[PDB]
């Protein structure tokens, strides 16, 4: 009854109570947010044992015999586990860091200061990539005078089997490939196999920002060498990110940040360094970020991974459909399977600011509207409008959270802003 | 209510858009306030503002705001505009200002409640003050 | 009770804020003294925490719906209140993960910016904690510049003779990078001395263990830059502040480069956001910079004058009592440079044995080993009457704690003499 | 007197000077990591072929990693570098808490509830790691 074939309505009636925010009403109507791809709302359980842990069990980690940091450097190292486990990884080829976006500079920088990543070599990225996951690569190239070349989208946007094999064939040996898990305008879910066993010699990165909160990864079946995610977009906390790399890669690094915990012996002129993973955890870390983080990988699991899985894909194919449907719409991304979570957009004679405007205002429904952090993918994106292209874009997102009721209000409002709003 | 019938129709006005070609100075306005673009083209002789042109894509307020911005300064005096864009900041930021210099400016009084809506009010103002060093 | 500072009731309210003080250990109340590391948290502030995260949060700054206006707003003030607390404008503070980050910032941005080069000279000093000593280090071997010690005295002491006489071998030194606050000396240092010394110099302040405990004004220091983190002053972790005067902070190349510090991005080319959106690359620790933001105004409402005080006030206590043993060696400057913390050993009995023994039957917490300052160890060593275990005990007091805290420290130890004899 | 984990046998090994000192001209001397907030060992070997024939070290150290340095000390000397490598693999799975066996450990089985304290087996573990490295 309330139009899923994954959850029955009391244990999805159950999970909808855990997210306090879904009571906040705008102007007299409730919160329906779809702004997942920019970040979640947080589960009531998982924060109180955040601040259960704040206010009991915290203190410094690793460096102290005493009661309290004993508790949380065990607590602490629990989440790594968990986080390993999440990825089937080992716990030594998981390293906390504070967001996606630290996860890439740090292996530029780090690929780069560790002479893999040389002079005259070639890094391929994607046009569709977040400015995390390009920003880097273009800017520290003048620094370290690696190339950088792009697998190219076609005019909706889309990252074709047929571009990367293109791709192979001008660029066949790039040292290191960079590549989004799953774009955060586009939607499209990337070919990680086809690019893995396309690139077999490639240090091969992949950024799983949208891709980790939605769907299983399995690091070692994907091979990637690489993978960062945000605990912020994954029901988790601020400030808190990951790094799995293969523990031969991790072994071969030069750290990134330099600081306390990561030293082995310190001298005035000299240092070497600690073991794997501690040796890329440079100072005090987000103990309570890592600690929620692993909680928050909990109550996904006693959900169910695959449950969450399959309900998104159930909202993604119903938001997808619903927006195709509307004559004055302009959809970005794949019309395949291949497309879940978000739906990029425009609403025909009326910017994204004002749609998103008037969507929250008068709907209480939240979507982002702009840039979306990909400015370069937006050109790709105007040479194939048939509007007048306002060089942004709506995007509605969704999560666990969501209904088949949300969307339908998404609906409402967009037919709203269609007819009036002159 | 933020979208009154002042807004909506500065934001429809076509007069100034283009490009000035030979232009005295070209402003491309920066990405403080998502896609809303505003590249701003000037004519002076002196002091005076002669011509203003505006080129860019933009939301409604953005639009109006510059529509508006450039019908108060054209003819007048590259001092006098770096003050009127002092009290048009100032009227968002929650400040002292007083109406005098702003004239119909103050029709946007009511975007300051609406804090994400700020920056689409003030991008032609910011990139007018960076154009007029 | 016995404080010059706080009235017995007010005092009170102020334990009654952190719950881990009711924690038992073996029949004992928990006694905190390893402040130094991290500091336990106030129930007041995490509650707001819990409240943003659970009722007002979204991602920041690109958004115009109900929630990320709140969090925009929320996230902008608790920049404003950090501004405020440092005497700074609110666009030369950026918020960052620590210290530590902080510190690798700074050294990564003035080599890249073409400041910090090949023939120029990073003076710090020898009882730097790793975050002001590891990254100079390294880095010199990959850009190339020269590193350069204020030295410590047998005690671990940076006198004021000492950094005159560096100024007369170090002359032009192009960055000074020194600790507010040693770590494990406990010694303030004197930033208005170095400050004038140096006076061409980029002045970058490890202000980590300093600002916890006394009002900074960065202004009237005159400082470059300074750093600090949140969890030494009550706040959450992961989060941090960095400090910079504007105009060394727009002539300086961004560490990290992602979304948001960008302002035109194109496939070949990249130009960047205004201060300070320029130094914060991604989503920040944003619930981490608001509840830093409610700390500090909670530390405003208690006075952050008395706090000043009562750690003062505790730290002469802690200095007196431990000076009384005649089994301890302390290091440091014993004088009224000594702050929030004493260093120590007991003779005969490694700093791990000392320290779980005082946690295990005496509820106390505390430090042993290198405390992140390894190179002093050895200049501590020097200066050892004792058979010197190459580490020290550490006992840090700050705002919850309380004279029978120190003496509950002091009876432990007379225990610990005796059980190793 | 009553105690916690500083056990009798604990604070008998950690008092024990027998193994205290260097061999000059060594087959092997290994430092240890400082994995263990300033415990220091460093392990002198003389070995006569494929067995160990005598052991020394130095370092500041814990009561814990001391006596955990005696007594592993003591019960590797005349003894297989494997008889010695496979001790070392027991004496850690006892630490991490996984199955391990009772008679290859010997008295070493009396540091069992040094598994106990997460903080702790660093200094117990100190000289085995050490141990381990220095031989392969
Ligand atoms: C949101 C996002 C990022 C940035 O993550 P932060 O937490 O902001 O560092 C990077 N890549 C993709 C694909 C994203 O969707
Ligand atoms: C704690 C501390 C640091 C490092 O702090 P993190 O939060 O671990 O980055 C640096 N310097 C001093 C003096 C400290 O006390
Ligand atoms: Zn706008
Ligand atoms: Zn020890």
């Amino acid at each position: 009854h309330m139009r899923s074939t994954v959850f029955s309505d009391e244990e999805f009636s159950n999970i909808l109570n855990d997210f306090p925010a879904l009571k906040r009403n705008i102007n007299g109507k409730r919160l329906v947010y779809l702004d997942n791809a920019a970040s979640t709302l947080k589960c009531k359980s998982v924060i109180e044992k955040m601040t259960d842990f704040y206010l009991y069990h915290y203190s410094n980690i690793h460096r102290a015999v005493h009661t309290l940091a004993s508790e949380a450097t065990v607590a602490y190292e629990q989440a790594r586990e968990k986080v390993a486990n999440f990825l089937n990884a080992s716990s030594e080829e998981i390293i906390f860091t504070s967001g996606t976006t630290m996860g890439i500079n740090f292996l530029v920088n780090s690929l780069a200061k560790s002479g893999i990543l040389k002079t005259e070599d070639t890094v391929l990225i994607s046009q569709v990539e977040h400015h995390a996951n390009l920003v880097p690569w273009v800017r520290l190239s003048k620094f370290y005078g690696f190339k950088v070349a792009y697998i190219t989208a076609d005019e909706k946007g889309v990252i074709t089997n047929e571009s990367i094999l293109k791709t192979k064939e001008s660029i066949p040996n790039p040292k290191v490939v960079s590549i989004t898990g799953q774009s955060n305008v586009t939607g499209q879910e990337m070919p990680i196999e086809l690019i893995r066993e396309t690139f077999k010699n490639a240090t091969l990165i992949v950024d799983g920002a949208q891709l980790v909160p939605h769907k299983k990864v399995d690091v070692k079946k994907l091979d990637v060498d690489f993978l960062v995610f945000s605990g912020h977009k994954i029901l988790g906390p601020t400030g808190i990110g990951v790094l799995y790399g293969k523990k031969a890669l991790l072994e071969q690094l030069e750290p990134f940040l330099y600081g306390g915990e990561m030293i082995d012996k310190v001298t005035f002129e000299d240092v070497t360094f600690n073991v794997l993973p501690y040796r890329f955890e440079a100072g005090t870390q987000h103990i309570t970020g890592a600690v929620g983080l692993g909680y928050t990988i909990d109550y996904l699991e006693s959900i169910g991974f695959e449950k969450v899985e399959k309900h998104v894909e159930e909202l993604s194919n119903y938001l997808l459909e619903k927006m195709m449907e509307l004559d004055f719409v302009e959809v970005y991304g794949p019309i395949d399977s291949s497309h879940k979570s978000l739906v990029s957009f425009n609403v025909k004679g009326v910017h994204p600011h004002d749609v998103s405007h008037i969507l929250d205002e008068n709907f209480g429904v939240a979507t982002r509207s702009g840039h979306h952090c990909a400015q370069p993918l937006m050109g790709v994106l105007a040479k194939g409008s048939k509007i007048d292209f306002p060089n942004s874009t709506v995007r509605a997102s969704v999560y666990l959270y969501n209904t088949k009721e949300d969307i339908d209000v998404l609906i409402e409002g967009l037919k709203y802003i269609r007819r009036w709003f002159e | 209510m933020i979208y009154s019938e002042f807004i909506m129709d500065y934001s429809k006005l076509k007069k100034f858009h283009g490009k000035i070609e030979n232009a005295h100075k070209v402003e491309e306005g920066k990405n403080l306030s998502c896609g809303d673009e505003v590249t701003l083209y000037f004519l002076f002789d002196g002091d005076k503002i002669v011509d203003v042109k505006f080129e860019g894509h933009g939301c409604a307020i953005s639009q109006a705001s510059t529509n508006v911005m450039i019908e108060q300064i054209i003819g007048k005096t590259k001092q006098e505009a770096l003050e009127m864009m002092k009290n048009a900041e100032n009227m968002m930021l929650g400040k002292e200002f007083d109406e005098n210099v702003l004239g119909p400016i103050i029709n946007f009084y009511d975007v300051k409640n609406y804090p994400m809506r700020v920056k689409c009010f003030l991008l032609p103002w910011k990139t007018l003050e960076i154009a007029l060093k």
